[PDB]
RNA sequence: GUUCUUUGUAAAGUGCCUUCGAAGAGUCGAGUUGUUUUGCAGCUCUAAGUGGGUGGUAAAUUCCAUCUAAAGCUAA
RNA sequence: GUUUGACCUCAAAUCAGGUAGGAGUACCCGCUGAAAAGCGGAGGAAAAGAAACCAACCGGGAUUGCCUUAGUAACGGCGAGUGAAGCGGCAAAAGCUCAAAUUUGAAAUCUGGUACCUUCGGUGCCCGAGUUGUAAUUUGGAGAGGG
């Protein structure tokens, strides 16, 4: 037959995460990926195969 | 006598040094020839006297006449009930340890498993422990190099039988070996099932040395470090000492406060010695000074008279704080006022409190006087990376020292709501620490 | 056609049979208004496409090769957050301040736990009706899903109110209804 | 009575032919789906207190060449 | 010739179970609900005792130290629903 | 990340809601093709533990197959209807009495990407020609059987093997 | 071998400390049928996570060993 | 708003670019199979191949092949006869990659078109693909974060 779902497990609420992971540097500071890119953009204009 | 006058190993004398001790305590000069001569020993000892390195002495001596390899032993281990004690113990053997050859390590129930178990599978020459964490390292961790046991010691057997881990320690005796093994035991005071303890590990006959209104302050779990801050500015110009249980927490806090600018010496297990010696002397000479300690940093050394004693985590001992709040007001003809700061779930410590008969003082809280920092807290925490690792540290330390409390009755993990813990430490979210809850 | 015939005889015969009260959860979602500020909130955070990405990648980049280096300072981006793995990654800490949840997603699989995952960590969810609706406000084609986490100070009272706001409209009046197996009645 | 035959995973064909035979012999023996290890034995005990059984009956088989 | 211990290599999946696998499980568990012969299976409990339904789940299932931790899961679900 | 659940719940296949989308799609691919393309995998996780990518170059394909295995024969029909294809893989998704449903990673090794990409140019190799056909696909191993173990003997095809081994003398210059 | 350039807070490695530390399910397995001499296939049923596989071992409410299946490539 | 648009699906293209077939087939790999034939699929080799291995030792260490094990174990109207494998010696030696927790301070990834260029490609620009996950990092022998 059928019957309501049983929310047993819902009810109680985890005041904290799973996972004890530690939190990286990155998500603090500046986005270094973001840096690479630019500096890329910025040997191409010394070549100049990109205009301003 | 002197230290430097005694026969050591070079990197022993420069450690010596560097921690700048010259001289000797009378019991630990006295004991340090039998600890040379390779009998058992019992010893009745104040807590702080440095038996520590008292014992941390010969045994670099044995582990440097011994010359073995990490894979080859373990030989020296220490039993110590407390965490806080533990992790003491454990910086003051460090740079011991570092200008030897051999291994250091620490077994506390209440660090990461895998992490003890891999330090374990390494091999460690130096194992410093608590009692029941120990019996899941000897029953379980496999291929661990046990056999050896060239010596032990027992630390404050009064703590670990008021404890109560004297099964444990019978059944870890049970599986330790006694032929190579030596027992070297500090216990200040003694009763007789120490002394059975005494009797199983003393392999040969030892000789052994035997030589009022508090203020409680109940405020929520998230709040009381604020009020702290609060109580702290207000009576700047006074000299304060706080009392804590957790290193990472004294560091932490510490560091807080020095970026909010106004001046604390901190003073812990992880602080260097000489570096820590510099913080009390400066403290005792400054006379108007924010000290940030542990309470068994503080119960390691004698205090100047206050104007505060403050203490905001709890107790390791609580018989110990009646005694030393009665010994504090009988030395101290200056007037002390001791506070400790109280949760809502703590107000049974304050019938325990009645039963120390020593009469009481509330001391009540406004809440319009709120500093109202919280908010620049945690956006100080999603700044910086480096204040948002020390304070996730102290947060858990400070669990891991709840976890390792004794007074179950006073202080369960169950009561505590650990999302103010984490806004009184700055976190919106609490982070997860791997604690049986 | 034949797709035409399928497309037809599809959501009949899911209606005609029960469907189990872990689906049916959906199409018991936000309402006009509620969805219309929701939306007015999130294009207020509308994620930096590629053009306007590489746009001022080019205008950082042509003032370092002047040099010209102006200052090192930046507050942090604030935008959605949309990847599905990124966002269940933004649950389980917990990061996520609201979640937008579509209610159509062909492996609906994909979804059905992240109600009771939202539930069970307390974060404040709300299903949302149509996913291309999702990717229009992300650049993307769909999205399926949308959390939200940084919010700047003048929107973070907004950001209250509407999550109080939705877990009157969507906690109270959907919670018991959702234990019930829907459909079932015929076509 | 009540009585069960249980065999390991070790099976040869005429090793297990045998237990066919002997399930044809006693039908107060049943023929259970064989367990999994040679080493656990308490575990039967509640199988036969599951089979109300008086007698259980075992058979191992060692490296598909020892019974 | 004399002795010399090695470091023992225990598998990964030997260490334990985490946090996360846990709540993963769990969480699953209720959202799932049960599967037809669970549905009897907890009936089962519930008429004519665990013996008889460790015997009907073992016959759904091919071993029985499976259908020890069957019977085990259905009275932890009992136990969280029933009670709590 | 979110494969876990879908690993966990899909391991519990007879509940519910399973049952439910499993009841729902057979009867929606019973109203299309034997053989058709797939937009998207229904066990993404399936996939990708099996190697699925989304990218170009990556084709899905579910098929339908008559209740050899059924799984290996699923393998061939996609592999004998896109030639230019290699397939990668196979996986169960569904099934009825009437038929079983397949889905079916194959891999274009024309498409750029997958030329390049050093994780997967290997496809891109003419010994990887029909894997399916000479049973190099997974399913291929097993019905082949071939690990390493004592439980794995002499079976069918290595059996003619050895039988070869039975059928052929070796002499050497100097006899031995 | 010469010669031209390559850096951008770029990438990597070793020791120590600290905090963590997630893996192949219609699969494993069970029964039956065919096939092979134990696998394979079909049909039905169908799991676990200090888990599982496999083998010896017993002075026995045993201990110990040894690998990580259900994803893939690889010259000679 | 009876309007307009996102998608999603499905069609259509004398649209662009590619690819499949057939022959041969000594060797290889699958399928079928009698008293081999046949079928399907490849390559210069193919297959297999980096242990859910073998062992019980003072342990060994991907696969492959040779000599030995050995006409032994085992099987078999235990009849006809069938018929291994561990180890050892040698040849050759080689190891690696995914799938699981977030880059979230910026999808960082790629096909295609076009313009050039030093063209088994490179650069730029633009369409697309892609968050229902393409990159970097990590495959237990750990590894990651930090310091």
């Amino acid at each position: 037959p059928y019957e309501p779902l049983i929310d047993w497990f819902t009810r109680h609420e985890e005041v904290m995460p799973l996972t004890a992971v530690p939190e990286p540097k990155r998500r603090f500071v500046p986005s270094k990926n973001e840096a690479k890119r630019v500096m890329k953009i910025v040997r191409a204009i010394r070549e100049g195969r990109i205009i301003p | 006598e002197k230290f430097e006058e005694l026969k050591l190993s070079q990197p022993t004398l420069k450690a010596i040094e560097k921690m700048g001790f010259t001289t000797m305590t009378s019991v630990q000069a006295r004991t340090i020839p039998p600890l040379l001569a390779g009998r058992d020993v019992l010893g009745a000892a104040k807590t702080g006297s440095g038996k520590t390195l008292a014992f941390l002495i010969p045994a670099i001596e044995l582990l440097h006449s011994l010359k073995f390899k990490p894979r080859n032993g373990t030989g020296i281990i220490v039993i110590t009930p407390t965490r806080e004690l533990a992790l003491q113990i454990f910086g003051v053997a460090r740079e011991l340890m570092e200008f030897h050859s051999q291994t250091f390590g620490i077994v506390i129930g209440g660090a990461n498993r895998r992490q003890e178990a891999e330090k374990l599978m390494k091999g460690v020459n130096m194992l410093i422990a608590t009692p029941g964490r120990l019996l899941d390292h000897l029953q379980n961790t496999k291929g661990f190099v046990f056999k050896n046991l060239k010596a032990l010691i027992i630390d404050e057997a009064d703590r670990i039988l008021e404890i109560g881990f004297e099964d444990e320690m019978r059944q870890i005796i049970k599986i330790l070996p006694n032929e190579d093994r030596q027992s070297m035991l500090f216990s200040a005071t003694q009763t007789t099932k120490v002394e059975d303890l005494a009797r199983i590990s003393l392999r040969p006959g030892p000789l052994f040395i035997n030589v009022l209104e508090q203020g409680y302050v109940v405020c929520d779990s998230d709040k009381r470090f604020l009020l702290l801050f609060s109580f702290l500015k207000r009576n700047q110009k006074k000299k304060i000492i706080v009392f804590l249980s957790s290193c990472n927490s004294v560091k932490y806090y510490a560091e807080l406060l020095n970026y909010i600018d106004l001046p604390v010496l901190e003073l812990h297990g992880k602080q260097k010695q000489q570096k820590r010696t510099n913080t009390f002397f400066e403290f005792c000479n400054a006379e108007r000074g924010i000290l940030i300690c542990t309470d068994v940093a503080a119960r390691g050394l004698d205090i100047p008279a206050v104007d505060w004693i403050i203490q905001f985590d709890p107790p390791d001992d609580p018989r110990d704080y009646i005694h030393r709040v009665g010994r504090t007001a009988r030395g101290t003809k200056g007037k002390g006022k001791s506070l400790m700061f109280l949760t809502p779930n703590e107000l049974g410590f304050l019938r325990y409190l009645k039963a120390s008969k020593v009469p009481l003082n509330e001391y009540e809280f406004p809440e319009n006087k709120i500093a109202n920092v919280q908010s620049q807290l945690e956006k100080l925490i999603k700044s910086n990376y480096y204040l948002h690792q020390t304070a996730k540290d102290g947060y858990r330390s400070y669990l891991q020292a709840y976890a390792s409390h004794s007074l179950k009755t006073v202080y369960q993990i169950d009561k505590l709501d650990l999302a103010k813990v984490a806004k009184s430490y700055g976190f919106p979210v609490p982070p997860k620490v791997n604690i049986t809850i | 056609p034949e797709y035409v015939r399928v497309q037809r005889q599809k959501k009949i015969l899911s209606i005609r049979l029960k469907v189990p009260p872990t689906i049916a959860q959906f199409q018991y979602t936000l309402d006009r208004n509620t969805a219309a500020e929701t939306f007015k909130l999130f294009n207020k955070y509308r994620p930096e496409t590629a053009a306007e990405k590489k746009e001022r990648l080019t205008k950082e980049a042509a003032a370092v090769a002047e040099g010209k280096s102006k200052q090192d300072a930046s507050p942090k981006p604030y935008a959605v957050k949309y990847g599905l793995n990124h966002v269940v990654a933004l649950i389980e800490n917990k990061k996520a301040k609201l979640v937008l949840i579509a209610n159509d997603v062909d492996p609906i699989e994909l979804v059905v736990f992240l109600p009771a995952l939202c539930k069970k960590m307390g974060v404040p969810y709300a299903i949302v009706k149509g996913k291309a609706r999702l990717g229009t406000l992300v650049n993307q084609k769909t999205s399926a899903v949308a959390a939200l986490t940084e919010v700047r100070a003048e929107d973070e009272a907004a950001l209250a109110k509407l999550v109080s706001t939705i877990d009157a409209n969507f906690a109270d009046k959907y919670d018991e209804v959702k234990k019930h197996w829907g459909g079932g009645i015929l076509g | 009575q009540r009585t069960l035959l249980i065999s390991s995973r070790g099976v040869n064909y005429r090793h297990r032919h045998l237990i066919q035979d002997l399930s044809g012999l006693l039908p107060h023996s049943r023929k259970e789906p064989k367990l999994d290890t040679k080493k656990d034995l308490q575990q039967l005990n509640e199988i036969a207190e599951l089979y109300n059984c008086n007698n259980v009956l075992f058979f191992e088989a060692r490296k598909h060449q020892d019974l | 010739v004399t002795s010399m211990t090695p470091a023992p290599k225990i598998s990964y999946k030997k260490g334990a179970a985490s946090n996360r696998t846990k709540f993963v499980r769990s969480l699953v568990r209720e959202i799932a609900g049960l599967s037809p012969y669970e549905r009897r299976l907890i009936d089962l409990i519930r008429n004519s005792g665990e013996k008889r339904a460790r015997k009907v789940a073992k016959k759904r299932l091919g071993s029985f130290t499976r259908a020890k931790a069957k019977v085990e899961e259905m009275n932890n679900i009992i136990a969280a629903s029933r009670r709590h | 990340g979110a494969y876990k659940y879908l690993e966990e719940l899909q391991r519990k296949k007879q509940s519910d809601v399973l049952r439910f989308l499993q009841r729902v799609r057979v009867w929606e691919y019973r109203q299309k093709n034997v053989i058709h393309r797939a937009a998207r995998p229904t066990r993404p996780d399936k996939a990708r533990r099996l190697g699925y990518k989304a990218k170009q170059g990556f084709v899905i394909y579910r098929v339908r197959v008559r209740r050899r295995s059924l799984r290996a024969t699923a393998e061939e029909r996609v592999g004998r209807r896109a030639a230019n294809l290699r397939v990668l893989n196979s996986y169960w998704v569904n099934q009825d009495s009437t038929y079983k449903y397949f889905e079916v990673i194959l891999v274009d090794p024309q498409h750029k990407a997958i030329r390049r990409d050093a994780r997967y140019n290997w496809i891109c190799d003419p010994v990887h020609k029909h894997r399916e056909a000479r049973g190099l696909t997974a399913t291929g191993k097993k019905s082949r059987g071939i690990n390493k173990g004592h439980k794995f003997n002499n079976t069918k095809a290595g059996r003619r093997k050895t039988w070869k081994r039975q059928n052929t003398l070796s002499l050497w210059r100097y006899r031995k």
